[PDB]
């Protein structure tokens, strides 16, 4: 939750949870954008779930 | 640029323009 997937090989960097979903989302072929303008939406479903 | 949170302010700086002074 605090490094994302970098200490898996190595030394932990620090990232932001926002910019970590961002590259989640990229990794499946759908533009980065997409996530911002709907933040508040996936949290509550996520929070939900 | 009113949706995103954490936007800031700063300038692009445009490859074309000093091209277009020629």
């Amino acid at each position: 939750i605090t490094s994302g997937w970098t200490f898996g090989a190595g030394p932990a960097l620090q990232i932001p949870f926002p910019m970590q979903m961002a590259y989640r989302f990229n990794g499946i072929g759908v533009t980065q954008n997409v996530l911002y303008e709907n933040q508040k939406l996936i949290a509550n479903q996520f929070n939900s779930a | 640029c009113d949706v995103v949170i954490g936007i800031v302010n700063n300038t692009v700086y445009d490859p074309l323009q000093p091209e277009l002074d020629s």
